């Protein structure tokens, strides 16, 4: 599954 | 910013013989950005139903495509493919060779 | 053998027509088994696969969430590599993200990684030990940093060796007729005479997965030759993968020549001639 959540840049 | 021109392969799913259906694909990779104008020719005429793969890349971030559509190969038929990118100077044609 | 997980994610932005183009895809080994693209009104999580049309609304429901999810992090991570490089709003740009996971012979875990990219080139780089980053410019020391306040290496490590293998292995149950099954080349040789005095032959490998192969023309069964015309190998459109070699002999002189053709799929490596 995908990552729960995406790093912030 | 980094572009990258599109390699493009012309191509049946099977050994292509006249009178019998198969697929004509044609192959864009290694190119970017993404935004790419591919079409696919029937004796220099634009091809309608024609499908695509989901837009994916390459390690070195460069995309890949995979244009589509039914057809039934003769003797008289043309086939080719039409590609339009930003890199290029003008769209590029490859025809379709049954022998590749 | 080894098997991985890997995800693609593009984000495109959109100079006079809204939010960014997003599109993330999945894969397993070679093989695609979701897609996302925002571009609908409520944009969805959908199965490629024909294995992956079982899955409930729990998982469609969530990975939906997180693909929504991920387009606007990297709508704002857009915004802000604008403001980096001091670039106008006129232009377009592209960001994008791969990351996976693979598995050892043993299926436990093996390796991971994860990199970013903008405007085609690396940007941030998670490295082999998944505890560090590597930035190629200021601007992306500045993300590195952002990454060190938030911990972002420790929790990208704790979905590369754990999420990302658990679910690899639920995969690889759920599609096991499919992804554990090794498909070996169908292999034959074209012979076109391009004179009185010389000939191409044609070695085709057709209907192949993986896509790792390998093609070689032998002559006299002595190693390598000297000049192979080798084609990227291609998608069939059906799962499988294409693949030819073609070399220029002397007419008369063709049975010297040997295609010779490695795959996973065959116990040992395949001899052919025109």
């Amino acid at each position: 599954r995908l990552p729960a959540k995406a790093p912030l840049l | 910013m980094i572009q990258r021109t599109p390699k493009i392969q012309v191509y049946s799913r099977h050994p292509a013989e006249n009178g019998k259906s198969n697929f004509l694909n044609c192959y864009v990779s290694g190119f970017h950005p993404s935004d790419i104008e591919v079409d696919l020719l029937k004796n220099g005429e634009r091809i309608e139903k024609v499908e695509h793969s989901d837009l994916s890349f390459s390690k070195d971030w460069s995309f890949y495509l995979l244009y589509y559509t039914e057809f039934t190969p003769t003797e008289k038929d043309e086939y080719a493919c039409r590609v339009n990118h930003v890199t290029l100077s003008q769209p590029k044609i490859v025809k379709w060779d049954r022998d590749m | 053998g080894s098997h991985s997980l890997k995800y693609f994610h593009t984000s495109v932005s959109r100079p006079g027509r809204g939010e960014p183009r997003f599109i993330s895809v999945g894969y397993v080994d070679d093989t695609q088994f979701v897609r996302f693209d925002n571009d609908a009104a409520s944009p969805r999580m959908v199965p490629r696969a024909p294995w992956m049309e079982q899955e409930g609304s729990e998982y469609w429901d969530r990975e939906t969430r997180s693909a929504r999810d991920t387009a606007q992090i990297f709508r704002v991570n857009l915004r802000t590599l604008r403001g980096y490089y001091n670039q106008s709003e006129a232009g377009s740009h592209t960001l994008q993200w791969m990351h996976g996971c693979e598995l050892g012979p043993d299926g436990r875990f093996l390796r991971g990684y994860e990199q970013f990219a903008y405007d085609g080139k690396d940007y941030l780089t998670l490295n082999e030990d998944l505890r560090s980053w590597t930035a190629v410019d200021t601007a992306a020391q500045i993300s590195e940093q952002k990454s060190n306040d938030a911990s972002e290496a420790e929790h990208q490590r704790a979905y590369l060796e754990d999420t990302c293998v658990e679910w690899l292995h639920k995969y690889l149950e759920k599609g096991k007729e499919t992804l554990l099954h090794l498909e070996p080349p169908k292999t034959h040789v074209t012979h076109h005479p391009i004179s009185d005095h010389e000939a191409t032959l044609r070695c085709w490998a057709l209907g192949f997965y993986p896509a790792e192969i390998t093609l070689t023309w032998q002559q006299d069964g002595e190693g390598h030759t000297q000049d192979t015309e080798l084609v990227e190998t291609r998608p069939a459109g059906d799962g499988t993968f294409q693949k030819w070699a073609a070399v220029v002999v002397p007419s008369g002189e063709e049975q010297r020549y040997t295609c010779h053709v490695q795959h996973e799929g065959l116990p040992e490596p395949v001899t052919l001639r025109w």
